[PDB]
RNA sequence: ACGAGACUCUGGCAUGCUAACUAGUUACGCGACCCCGGUCGGCGUAACUUCUUAGAGGGACAAGUGGCGUUCAGCCACCCGAGAUUGAGCAAUAACAGGUCUGUGAUGCCCUUAGAUGUCCGGGGCUGCACGCGCGCUACACUGACUGGCUCAGCGUGUGCCUACCCUACGCCGGCAGGCGCGGGUAACCCGUUGAACCCCAUUCGUGAUGGGGAUCGGGGAUUGCAAUUAUUC
């Protein structure tokens, strides 16, 4: 009713990630690797779940449409310009890159500047700032 | 009205300034007495002009500090008021007297001076500017990184401050000063 | 051959094109209401174009 | 501070040497004589002169004078 | 420095003292009932206007910032 | 018959309101929306201390109505109670006897000074080597 | 009698917006889920049916001042584009959802067009305006 | 004239000639 | 008819002179003119570096120059104001006739 | 009423001098100074270098 | 005799003074809705200058009163009031081997000159990064953040001889940054009644490195340009 309810998870493992459930439900998501603020917002406003509560109070049942909007992005009338994985030089489709597979992307695109040896794909080999920073007076205690 | 100019709706009249010395240097009544703190200003153009300024605008200026929170007199007017209400809920008393009694029994009587350090006396309207200024900047204090608003800070402030509560960050200010004093008069 | 090598390098923009109308210096110009006179020159000529210091 | 400079004050002794009888007490009355009595290119100086003027009349009702 | 972990849906106990003590206080605000029930000023924000709709704590002034109710009148 | 139309006007700063009085039967108009619906309502006592001070009998046969432009939220306020005061005693002073006048330019003047007197305070012109008029840039040594 | 100016403002979007809601023939158009409200924005409008009280707001600028045009409405809903690390500035809003409100409010005849550009308020939605004030007067006497 | 100089311009035009 | 004497200066006291001239002046001729109208005075500013170099403490110079604009009206054809605008004019004062 | 000359540059030596001829009322300070100092610089080409001509 | 002062500009006021389809206001015919009446920056107009613009004159002097001042010179109060110490500019004598030969077709001398140190074109560099300093900007949140709703500015600029690069209304299309027709303005005429932020009003957030903070970083779309990689910006 007002108290508790019983069928309470606290922890949420949704795409091998514990998700604290104490969260209003667009924000508890964002410790996913690949939904930020705005993603979470759309894909709870493209299936009708209440933004009033926690992830607590939600069935494990109902988040199976969840899941498959969070995975499969433009099924469900979602617009192509929302996506950050456009047009890639490998694959061509549009994705939204999510939390085990945004690491392997980033390692995908680096070692693909890295392996031609271009200029953008050295400054990440060697750590230093690829969008031409002045470096003179910046990275102290990070670095030694 | 010709009956009595309430503030907002609170009294000015039994409002009495029981020690006989800050009776000047304290504007609440008869002349002052109006329906805001918010007032044209002007009372930082001459030396003891400052003095017949009201204590509701005096306290509202002095509650508007550290940068990102200057000249914002509309929101303090407002923390006034929340801080005004909340008191006659929690005494059962008008704010105004428990203000008149915080601000009377804050005031350090004595300080120490380098002429080598030797205590003096204090005029009554320093004990009127660092009473106030004490009372603020414990409400400030009171309600950083912390859930308690700046209105529940500022009446906890000005209740314990009139009790001589000794949990006010203005009392055990004033009780160090006048002991500090003390050591070396 | 070097009549490709005179100004065929496209000047349409930037501090290269315009400079002061007394000097031919290419910094500190003012085109503030077409005067094109820089810095210094505007100075020297202040009294006599029109401009008064009051304030 | 409010002192008048030397050329207000030698400008105001010989406005009173000349035409002493033509003066009074306010200061609006005979700052309306100085007019006529002396070229002055400056309001400013011709009210501080006058202002004078009549501060060094007030005085000669005492007794004696500067010179 | 020293951490303050709070309760997000109300515990039996926790709507059991709140039904007992909060219609009982003078200074019936969101930040009060956030200390002394260890629950968080939006959870604050629906017990006082469930206690609203009970109608035991009547409201003085609703400002955005800061809402404010006392307990009952006698007579 | 005769019109007895009073135009007054009023600023603190910049903001400047200039309230037409008429002889009518009661009615306060700020650009249209009336006393009551002016934001701030925090600042509407300011507001009312040109009403209950004199209460509603000074104010019982004007219609006056407002123009405001320029300034402020806080600004244009100061010049809208200062202009409707000064508009009211102008307007008792033609058409009504001095005598009552004197009556109101006590209560009204021996209140504040800003509701008949204005301020003649403006912004000051900023000078270089720093931010503001009065405040220079950090002077950093060796 | 009671008019628009004779209510507080802060209420009467609310009154209309509860009002075109049970008309419901205003024409919406399908990126309401998506759609953020101006460059400066960081989060979406947190009202569920947010459109509804825009709708509800463009005719009260209308109704005071006509002749609002597109780029004078996204002038109108302006705001503290909040730049990180840089200095903030004043941000002009969105043109298109602003562009499909009086598109939205031109199919339903409750603004209009006239000369010297722009839109402007037709004289029937000015008698539509006047008795949704009639409600809110007497919902505080 | 054409390109019709604005009044800002035509004292500046004026003074620059006089220089 | 309808025609505009526009009487721009940058010195206010020969704009005075020769717009009182066609007023004063033309007031025993019995013609039908148009009190003055003043624009707004046009104040141009630009602020330059005093100094040559970057050497020293930062000293700005704000050279101005206020040019003024000014009105005169009529309902006549066009040689009746040209025997009065033709005659004294200034150097100081541009003086241009919108017949249209 | 009054007039001032100031002949400076190189007189004789690798260490620059000023020659200034004074006489009568000179004012520096005040607007007067627009419309009642007549002011004038010229450079001159001797052979040592250049030799700037002040008149008020 | 100079400097200080006096001076010039600017700010405050003036129901008095002068004037206004490139500024308005009041009253009036008309038009809209309005439960005899209100609002209208809706249309048009016979007076007037309170608002506005910039002119000319006034206005303020320690002038009135009271003390102190040998006591002139003056000082401090108080009345009266728009001001009873607004803010700048200008600024002497004598100097500094300050800075500028990279502002000058002002510049002596020294060095170059077809082996260029002249002149232009193609690329790179001034930004390179173990460090050390200075001026800054954003913050470390609840007096707050995010999302809605509400109501007001004042200094300026603009179709460039070179000179294109103006300013931008209105209506379509685009999530957006933008694109496309169709105007107005060389400007008290248009952008523009410059609907600026903060503040104010209502929503959620809850002391947690949280919706505080937004650096670094991956992917994609237009704009300027002959050309953007060492990422122009957005």
């Amino acid at each position: 009713s007002l108290v508790i309810p019983e069928k309470f998870q606290h922890i949420l493992r949704v795409l091998n990630t514990n998700i604290d459930g104490r969260r209003k439900i667009a924000f508890a998501i964002t410790a996913i690797k690949g939904v930020g603020r705005r993603y979470a917002h759309v894909v709870l406003r493209k299936a009708d779940i209440d933004l009033t509560k926690r992830a607590g109070e939600l069935t494990e049942d109902e988040v199976e449409r969840v899941i498959t909007i969070m995975q499969n992005p433009r099924q469900y009338k979602i617009p192509d310009w929302f996506l950050n994985r456009q047009k890639d030089v490998k694959d061509g489709k549009y994705s939204q890159v999510l939390a085990n597979g945004l690491d392997n992307k980033l390692r995908e695109d680096l070692e693909r500047l890295k392996k031609i040896r271009a200029h953008r794909g050295l400054r990440h080999f060697w750590g230093l700032r690829v969008r031409g920073q002045h470096t003179k007076t910046t990275g102290r205690r990070g670095r030694t | 009205t010709p009956d009595i100019k309430l503030f907002g709706k609170w009294s000015t009249d039994d409002v009495q300034i029981n020690d006989i010395s800050l009776q000047d240097y304290i504007a609440v009544k008869e002349k002052y007495a109006k329906y805001l703190p918010h007032s044209a200003g002007r009372y930082a153009a001459k030396r003891f002009r400052k003095a017949q300024c009201p204590i509701v605008e005096r306290l509202t200026n002095s509650m508007m500090m550290h940068g990102r929170n200057n000249g914002k007199k509309l929101m303090t007017v407002r923390i006034v008021k929340h801080a005004f209400e909340i008191i006659h809920l929690l005494t059962g008393e008008n704010p105004l007297q428990v203000l008149v009694n915080a601000i009377i029994n804050s005031g350090p009587r004595e300080d120490s001076t380098r002429i080598r350090r030797q205590a003096v006396d204090v005029s009554p309207l320093r004990r009127v500017n660092q009473a106030i200024w004490l009372l603020c900047t414990g409400a400030r204090e009171a309600a950083f990184r912390n859930i308690k608003t700046i209105a529940e800070c500022l009446a906890d402030e000005l209740i314990n401050a009139a009790k001589g509560s000794s949990n006010s960050y203005a009392i055990k200010k004033k009780d160090e000063l006048e002991r500090v004093a003390k050591s070396n008069r | 051959g070097h009549q490709q090598l005179y100004w065929s390098h496209p000047r349409k923009f930037g501090q290269g094109s315009r400079s002061c109308r007394v000097c031919s210096n290419r910094h500190g110009l003012i085109r503030k209401y077409g005067l094109n006179m820089c810095r210094q020159c505007f100075r020297q000529y202040a009294k006599d174009i029109g401009f008064i210091k009051l304030d | 501070g409010r002192v008048r400079t030397k050329t207000v004050k030698k400008a105001a002794r010989v406005i009173i040497e000349k035409y002493y009888t033509r003066l009074g007490n306010d200061f609006h009355t005979n700052k309306r004589v100085c007019e006529e009595i002396a070229i002055i290119p400056s309001k400013k100086l011709r009210n501080k002169i006058a202002g004078y003027v009549t501060h060094l009349m007030k005085r000669i009702q005492r007794g004696p004078v500067r010179g | 420095r020293d951490k303050l972990n709070n309760l997000v849906l109300f515990d039996k106990a926790t709507y059991d003292k709140l039904c007992k003590e909060v219609p009982n206080y003078k200074l019936i605000t969101p930040a009060v009932v956030s200390e002394r029930l260890k629950i968080r000023g939006s959870l604050a924000r629906a017990a006082l206007q469930e206690l609203l709709s009970k109608g035991l704590i009547k409201l003085v002034s609703k400002h955005r910032a800061q809402v404010i109710y006392t307990r009952n009148t006698k007579g | 018959g005769p019109l007895q139309s009073v135009q007054v006007f009023g600023r603190k700063k910049t903001a400047t309101a200039v309230a037409h009085c008429k002889r009518g039967n009661g009615l306060i108009k700020v650009n249209g929306r009336p006393l009551e619906m002016i934001e701030p309502r925090t600042l509407q006592y300011k507001l009312l201390e040109p009403v209950l001070l004199l209460g509603k009998e000074r104010f019982a046969g004007v219609d006056i109505r407002v123009r405001v432009k320029g300034g402020g939220h806080v600004a244009q306020i100061y010049a809208i109670r200062q202009s409707i005061s000064k508009a009211l005693v102008a307007y008792y002073q033609k058409y009504v006897d001095e005598a009552s006048k004197k009556e109101i330019k006590d209560i009204l003047i021996q209140y504040d000074r800003t509701l008949l007197v204005a301020d003649p305070r403006r912004c000051e012109s900023k000078k270089f080597g720093g931010p503001g008029a009065r405040a220079r840039y950090q002077k950093s040594y060796r | 009698g009671v008019t628009v100016k004779d209510v507080n403002q802060q209420e009467f979007v609310r009154a209309l917006a509860a009002f075109l809601k049970k008309s419901g023939k205003l024409k919406v158009p399908e990126w309401v889920d998506t759609v953020k409200l101006a460059k400066h924005k960081e989060l979406a409008p947190y009202d569920e049916n947010w459109f509804y009280t825009r709708a509800a707001s463009t005719a009260r600028h209308l109704y005071l001042r006509g002749g609002a045009g597109v780029g004078s409405m996204t002038k109108i809903y302006g705001g503290r584009q909040r730049n990180g690390v840089m200095p903030s500035h004043f941000s002009r809003g969105s043109k298109s959802v602003a562009r499909r409100v009086l598109q939205a409010l031109e199919g339903l005849k409750m603004v209009e067009k006239d000369q010297d550009w722009g839109r402007k308020l037709t004289p029937q939605g000015q008698r539509d305006l006047d008795r949704i004030a009639g409600q809110v007067a007497a919902a505080k006497k | 004239m054409a390109v019709q100089i604005s009044k800002k311009r035509k004292f500046v035009a004026d003074g620059i000639f006089k220089a | 008819h309808r025609i505009r004497i526009t009487l721009t200066s940058r010195n206010v006291k020969s704009l005075e002179k020769v717009c009182a001239d066609l007023i004063r002046g033309a007031k025993e001729k019995n013609l039908k003119v148009k009190g003055p109208v003043r624009m707004p005075t046009k104040t141009l500013r630009i602020t330059t570096r005093k100094t040559p170099c970057g050497e020293g403490s930062k000293t700005w110079d704000r050279f101005q120059m206020r040019i003024h604009k000014r009105l005169i009206d009529l309902h006549s054809p066009s040689e009746i104001v040209k025997q009065i605008t033709s005659i004294s004019i200034e150097p100081g004062v541009e003086v241009e006739v919108t017949i249209a | 009423k009054g007039c001032e000359v100031v002949v400076s540059g190189k007189l004789r030596g690798q260490r620059a001098k000023s020659m200034k001829f004074v006489d009568g009322l000179m004012i520096h300070s005040g607007d007067p100074v627009n419309y009642y100092v007549d002011t004038a610089v010229r450079h001159v080409l001797l052979r040592q270098g250049v030799l700037g001509i002040k008149v008020k």
